[PDB]
């Protein structure tokens, strides 16, 4: 979330999250978040 | 699943928001009803 140089949509960075523990409050003070449509899974109940 | 996004009532009421987990609760029921209907109606003629 803190990097410079976000790739373009026609070569779209991809990265692995693994073996860590989630929280995603950084997440949250990491962005004045403008939309956070969630498809799958509520944000709210996101960390357990 | 009866086309609902998981065939586990514990899991699809922790990954979903409340408004709208009751679309996918209400396909179980009927699934599970209608088998139970026929099977019912198969053990009513199998007794007659
Ligand atoms: C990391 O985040 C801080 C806080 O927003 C910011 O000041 C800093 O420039 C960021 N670093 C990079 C390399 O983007």
């Amino acid at each position: 979330f803190n990097a410079t140089r976000f790739a373009s949509v026609y070569a779209w960075n991809r990265t692995r999250i693994s073996n860590c523990v989630a929280d995603y409050s950084v997440l949250y003070n990491f962005a004045p978040f403008f939309a956070f449509k969630c498809y799958g899974v509520s944000p709210t109940k996101l960390n357990d | 699943k009866f086309g609902a996004i998981s065939s586990v009532l514990n899991d699809i009421l922790s990954r979903l928001d409340p408004p709208e987990a009751e679309v996918q609760i209400d396909r179980l029921i009927t699934g599970r009803l209608q088998s139970l209907q026929t099977y019912v109606t198969q053990q009513l003629i199998r007794a007659a």
